[PDB]
Protein backbone atom coordinates (compact mmCIF):
# COMPACT_ATOMS: atom_id res chain seq x y z
CA UNK A 1 0.00 0.00 0.00
CA UNK A 2 1.18 3.55 -0.88
CA UNK A 3 1.17 5.61 2.31
CA UNK A 4 2.81 8.79 3.54
CA UNK A 5 4.57 8.73 6.92
CA UNK A 6 3.77 11.35 9.48
CA UNK A 7 6.46 13.31 11.35
CA UNK B 1 19.65 26.77 45.13
CA UNK B 2 20.61 29.27 42.40
CA UNK B 3 20.49 29.41 38.60
CA UNK B 4 23.80 28.50 36.98
CA UNK B 5 24.98 28.87 33.34
CA UNK B 6 27.65 27.37 31.16
CA UNK B 7 27.04 23.74 32.21
CA UNK B 8 26.52 22.62 28.58
CA UNK B 9 29.80 23.51 26.99
CA UNK B 10 30.05 21.81 23.58
CA UNK B 11 27.92 20.46 20.78
CA UNK B 12 29.88 17.23 20.05
CA UNK B 13 27.78 15.52 17.36
CA UNK B 14 24.45 15.83 15.55
CA UNK B 15 23.61 12.69 13.62
CA UNK B 16 20.43 11.42 11.95
CA UNK B 17 18.89 7.99 12.55
CA UNK B 18 15.95 7.50 10.16
CA UNK B 19 13.02 6.76 12.46
CA UNK B 20 10.95 5.27 9.66
CA UNK B 21 11.74 4.92 5.93
CA UNK B 22 11.99 8.63 5.19
CA UNK B 23 13.44 9.42 1.77
CA UNK B 24 15.37 12.48 2.87
CA UNK B 25 17.44 13.50 5.86
CA UNK B 26 15.33 16.56 6.71
CA UNK B 27 15.50 18.63 9.93
CA UNK B 28 11.86 17.72 10.75
CA UNK B 29 12.14 14.02 9.90
CA UNK B 30 12.94 12.14 13.11
CA UNK B 31 15.36 11.40 14.70
CA UNK B 32 18.34 13.74 15.15
CA UNK B 33 20.54 12.65 18.04
CA UNK B 34 22.25 15.68 19.52
CA UNK B 35 25.18 14.81 21.72
CA UNK B 36 26.24 17.62 24.05
CA UNK B 37 29.25 17.88 26.31
CA UNK B 38 28.59 19.21 29.92
CA UNK B 39 30.49 19.76 33.12
CA UNK B 40 29.57 20.18 36.75
CA UNK B 41 31.92 21.01 39.60
CA UNK B 42 30.82 20.53 43.29
CA UNK B 43 32.99 23.50 44.24
CA UNK B 44 30.75 25.67 42.07
CA UNK B 45 27.43 23.82 42.04
CA UNK B 46 25.27 22.37 44.74
CA UNK B 47 22.54 19.80 44.89
CA UNK B 48 19.28 21.55 44.02
CA UNK B 49 20.76 24.28 41.78
CA UNK B 50 19.09 24.57 38.39
CA UNK B 51 20.12 25.35 34.84
CA UNK B 52 18.36 25.51 31.47
CA UNK B 53 19.40 24.56 27.93
CA UNK B 54 17.66 26.63 25.24
CA UNK B 55 17.20 24.87 21.86
CA UNK B 56 16.10 27.22 19.04
CA UNK B 57 14.33 25.57 16.09
CA UNK B 58 13.55 22.33 17.96
CA UNK B 59 9.87 21.17 17.74
CA UNK B 60 9.87 18.07 20.01
CA UNK B 61 11.79 15.21 21.51
CA UNK B 62 11.13 11.98 19.68
CA UNK B 63 10.81 9.80 22.79
CA UNK B 64 8.15 9.04 25.33
CA UNK B 65 10.67 9.72 28.12
CA UNK B 66 9.90 12.96 30.10
CA UNK B 67 13.46 13.51 31.34
CA UNK B 68 17.06 12.54 30.82
CA UNK B 69 19.92 12.12 33.24
CA UNK B 70 23.34 13.79 33.22
CA UNK B 71 25.59 10.88 34.11
CA UNK B 72 29.37 10.55 34.04
CA UNK B 73 31.73 7.72 34.94
CA UNK B 74 28.64 5.81 35.95
CA UNK B 75 27.20 8.39 38.43
CA UNK B 76 24.07 10.45 37.94
CA UNK B 77 24.76 14.13 38.66
CA UNK B 78 21.68 15.94 37.32
CA UNK B 79 18.14 15.30 36.03
CA UNK B 80 16.79 17.29 33.12
CA UNK B 81 13.15 17.68 32.22
CA UNK B 82 12.20 17.91 28.50
CA UNK B 83 9.89 20.70 27.32
CA UNK B 84 8.96 20.54 23.65
CA UNK B 85 8.20 23.88 21.98
CA UNK B 86 5.69 22.28 19.59
CA UNK B 87 3.17 24.97 18.43
CA UNK B 88 3.64 27.06 21.58
CA UNK B 89 7.10 28.44 21.06
CA UNK B 90 9.84 28.36 18.41
CA UNK B 91 12.37 26.62 20.75
CA UNK B 92 12.52 23.68 23.12
CA UNK B 93 14.14 23.53 26.56
CA UNK B 94 15.81 21.30 29.11
CA UNK B 95 15.33 22.32 32.73
CA UNK B 96 17.93 20.60 34.90
CA UNK B 97 18.41 20.10 38.70
CA UNK B 98 21.79 19.12 40.24
CA UNK B 99 21.59 15.82 42.17
CA UNK B 100 22.83 15.11 45.69
CA UNK B 101 25.67 13.06 44.21
CA UNK B 102 27.42 16.31 43.34
CA UNK B 103 29.07 16.39 46.72
CA UNK B 104 31.72 19.12 47.04
CA UNK B 105 34.75 17.15 45.88
CA UNK B 106 33.17 15.94 42.58
CA UNK B 107 34.32 17.27 39.20
CA UNK B 108 32.14 15.72 36.52
CA UNK B 109 32.62 15.90 32.72
CA UNK B 110 30.16 13.99 30.60
CA UNK B 111 27.91 13.94 27.58
CA UNK B 112 24.20 13.50 27.00
CA UNK B 113 22.19 12.51 23.94
CA UNK B 114 18.87 14.21 23.04
CA UNK B 115 16.51 12.69 20.41
CA UNK B 116 15.13 15.64 18.41
CA UNK B 117 12.95 16.77 15.57
CA UNK B 118 13.65 20.29 14.35
CA UNK B 119 10.91 22.73 13.37
CA UNK B 120 11.33 24.02 9.85
CA UNK B 121 7.65 24.82 9.39
CA UNK B 122 4.45 23.06 8.62
CA UNK B 123 1.49 25.43 9.19
CA UNK B 124 0.65 29.07 9.01
CA UNK B 125 1.10 29.58 12.76
CA UNK B 126 3.44 32.37 13.91
CA UNK B 127 5.72 29.73 15.46
CA UNK B 128 5.95 27.64 12.24
CA UNK B 129 6.37 30.67 9.95
CA UNK B 130 9.19 31.90 12.17
CA UNK B 131 10.96 28.51 12.20
CA UNK B 132 10.40 28.07 8.43
CA UNK B 133 13.47 30.36 8.11
CA UNK B 134 15.73 28.36 10.50
CA UNK B 135 17.57 26.26 7.86
CA UNK B 136 18.18 25.57 4.16
CA UNK B 137 19.27 22.56 2.27
CA UNK B 138 22.96 21.79 2.65
CA UNK B 139 25.35 22.89 5.41
CA UNK B 140 23.80 24.73 8.37
CA UNK B 141 24.97 25.85 11.76
CA UNK B 142 22.80 24.64 14.68
CA UNK B 143 23.25 26.61 17.92
CA UNK B 144 21.93 25.90 21.46
CA UNK B 145 22.70 27.85 24.62
CA UNK B 146 22.70 27.55 28.37
CA UNK B 147 22.30 31.34 28.97
CA UNK B 148 25.47 32.98 27.67
CA UNK B 149 27.59 30.21 26.26
CA UNK B 150 26.37 29.57 22.62
CA UNK B 151 27.34 26.01 21.51
CA UNK B 152 27.28 25.26 17.81
CA UNK B 153 27.81 22.52 15.29
CA UNK B 154 27.59 22.29 11.48
CA UNK B 155 25.33 19.73 9.95
CA UNK B 156 24.16 18.69 6.50
CA UNK B 157 20.39 18.70 5.85
CA UNK B 158 18.72 17.27 2.75
CA UNK B 159 15.81 19.09 1.09
CA UNK B 160 12.53 17.28 0.63
CA UNK B 161 12.51 14.98 -2.37
CA UNK B 162 9.01 16.01 -3.30
CA UNK B 163 8.71 18.18 -6.42
CA UNK B 164 7.47 21.57 -5.13
CA UNK B 165 5.41 22.32 -8.25
CA UNK B 166 2.64 19.81 -7.44
CA UNK B 167 0.23 19.79 -4.53
CA UNK B 168 1.95 19.47 -1.16
CA UNK B 169 0.95 17.92 2.12
CA UNK B 170 2.28 17.45 5.68
CA UNK B 171 1.17 15.70 8.85
CA UNK B 172 3.06 16.31 12.07
CA UNK B 173 2.13 14.84 15.43
CA UNK B 174 1.78 17.26 18.34
CA UNK B 175 2.46 14.86 21.27
CA UNK B 176 1.20 17.04 24.16
CA UNK B 177 -2.16 17.44 22.43
CA UNK B 178 -2.57 14.00 20.84
CA UNK B 179 -3.43 15.91 17.66
CA UNK B 180 -1.75 16.06 14.26
CA UNK B 181 -1.30 19.29 12.26
CA UNK B 182 -2.07 18.69 8.61
CA UNK B 183 -1.27 20.94 5.63
CA UNK B 184 -2.38 21.26 2.03
CA UNK B 185 -0.70 23.58 -0.50
CA UNK B 186 -2.24 23.96 -3.99
CA UNK B 187 -0.26 23.00 -7.10
CA UNK B 188 1.82 25.85 -8.40
CA UNK B 189 0.35 28.44 -10.85
CA UNK B 190 3.47 30.53 -11.33
CA UNK B 191 1.61 33.49 -12.89
CA UNK B 192 -1.10 33.47 -10.22
CA UNK B 193 -4.52 31.88 -9.82
CA UNK B 194 -7.83 33.00 -11.27
CA UNK B 195 -9.70 30.70 -8.87
CA UNK B 196 -9.65 27.35 -7.11
CA UNK B 197 -11.16 25.11 -4.43
CA UNK B 198 -9.06 23.12 -1.97
CA UNK B 199 -9.27 21.42 1.38
CA UNK B 200 -9.41 18.10 3.18
CA UNK B 201 -11.85 15.90 5.06
CA UNK B 202 -12.54 12.94 7.22
CA UNK B 203 -13.16 9.96 4.95
CA UNK B 204 -14.33 7.04 7.10
CA UNK B 205 -15.51 8.55 10.39
CA UNK B 206 -12.29 8.23 12.39
CA UNK B 207 -11.02 11.81 11.82
CA UNK B 208 -12.12 15.17 13.28
CA UNK B 209 -10.90 18.57 12.10
CA UNK B 210 -10.37 21.06 14.96
CA UNK B 211 -11.93 24.27 13.57
CA UNK B 212 -10.36 26.29 16.41
CA UNK B 213 -6.81 25.54 15.11
CA UNK B 214 -6.81 26.34 11.42
CA UNK B 215 -4.94 28.64 9.05
CA UNK B 216 -5.80 29.83 5.56
CA UNK B 217 -3.24 31.92 3.74
CA UNK B 218 -1.11 32.65 0.71
CA UNK B 219 2.60 32.12 1.06
CA UNK B 220 5.30 33.91 -0.97
CA UNK B 221 6.99 30.71 -2.06
CA UNK B 222 8.09 27.80 0.10
CA UNK B 223 11.23 26.67 1.95
CA UNK B 224 13.42 23.64 1.17
CA UNK B 225 10.89 21.36 2.91
CA UNK B 226 7.92 22.68 0.95
CA UNK B 227 6.48 24.64 3.90
CA UNK B 228 4.94 28.10 3.90
CA UNK B 229 7.27 30.97 4.72
CA UNK B 230 4.57 33.68 4.96
CA UNK B 231 0.86 33.95 5.34
CA UNK B 232 -1.07 36.87 3.85
CA UNK B 233 -4.77 37.43 3.58
CA UNK B 234 -6.49 37.03 0.23
CA UNK B 235 -9.91 36.62 -1.33
CA UNK B 236 -11.56 33.34 -0.19
CA UNK B 237 -14.53 31.75 1.42
CA UNK B 238 -14.32 28.84 3.81
CA UNK B 239 -16.45 26.13 5.35
CA UNK B 240 -15.20 24.34 8.44
CA UNK B 241 -16.74 21.51 10.47
CA UNK B 242 -15.35 18.50 12.27
CA UNK B 243 -15.79 16.60 9.02
CA UNK B 244 -13.48 18.88 6.95
CA UNK B 245 -12.19 22.29 5.92
CA UNK B 246 -12.60 23.67 2.40
CA UNK B 247 -11.91 26.95 0.72
CA UNK B 248 -12.81 28.56 -2.55
CA UNK B 249 -10.59 31.43 -3.62
CA UNK B 250 -9.90 33.97 -6.36
CA UNK B 251 -7.17 36.22 -7.74
CA UNK B 252 -4.04 34.96 -6.00
CA UNK B 253 -1.06 36.99 -7.33
CA UNK B 254 1.95 35.65 -9.16
CA UNK B 255 4.56 34.21 -6.82
CA UNK B 256 2.07 33.17 -4.13
CA UNK B 257 0.60 29.74 -3.27
CA UNK B 258 -2.68 29.23 -1.32
CA UNK B 259 -2.60 26.81 1.62
CA UNK B 260 -4.90 25.48 4.32
CA UNK B 261 -3.93 23.70 7.55
CA UNK B 262 -5.73 22.37 10.57
CA UNK B 263 -5.22 20.33 13.65
CA UNK B 264 -6.91 16.98 13.43
CA UNK B 265 -7.80 14.23 15.90
CA UNK B 266 -8.00 10.60 14.82
CA UNK B 267 -9.15 7.34 16.44
CA UNK B 268 -5.61 6.18 15.60
CA UNK B 269 -3.17 9.03 14.82
CA UNK B 270 -0.86 6.33 13.37
CA UNK B 271 -3.32 5.18 10.66
CA UNK B 272 -5.95 7.43 8.96
CA UNK B 273 -7.11 8.51 5.51
CA UNK B 274 -7.86 12.10 4.38
CA UNK B 275 -9.83 13.09 1.25
CA UNK B 276 -8.65 16.23 -0.61
CA UNK B 277 -10.46 18.69 -2.88
CA UNK B 278 -8.08 19.96 -5.52
CA UNK B 279 -9.30 22.28 -8.30
CA UNK B 280 -7.55 25.33 -9.66
CA UNK B 281 -7.38 27.67 -12.66
CA UNK B 282 -4.14 29.45 -13.32
CA UNK B 283 -3.99 32.99 -14.69
CA UNK B 284 -3.80 32.22 -18.35
CA UNK B 285 -6.44 29.55 -18.20
CA UNK B 286 -4.81 26.20 -17.42
CA UNK B 287 -7.27 24.20 -15.22
CA UNK B 288 -7.26 20.97 -13.31
CA UNK B 289 -9.79 19.24 -11.09
CA UNK B 290 -7.99 16.34 -9.44
CA UNK B 291 -9.29 15.25 -6.03
CA UNK B 292 -7.43 12.46 -4.26
CA UNK B 293 -7.06 10.56 -1.03
CA UNK B 294 -3.99 9.89 1.10
CA UNK B 295 -3.25 7.20 3.66
CA UNK B 296 -1.23 8.54 6.57
CA UNK B 297 0.84 6.20 8.75
CA UNK B 298 2.96 6.59 11.92
CA UNK B 299 3.92 2.90 12.08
Amino acid sequence: TTTTTTT
Amino acid sequence: GKTITGVFNSFNSLTWSNAATYNYKGPGTPTWNAVLGWSLDGTSASPGDTFTLNMPCVFKFTTSQTSVDLTAHGVKYATCQFQAGEEFMTFSTLTCTVSNTLTPSIKALGTVTLPLAFNVGGTGSSVDLEDSKCFTAGTNTVTFNDGGKKISINVDFERSNVDPKGYLTDSRVIPSLNKVSTLFVAPQCANGYTSGTMGFANTYGDVQIDCSNIHVGITKGLNDWNYPVSSESFSYTKTCSSNGIFITYKNVPAGYRPFVDAYISATDVNSYTLSYANEYTCAGGYWQRAPFTLRWTGY
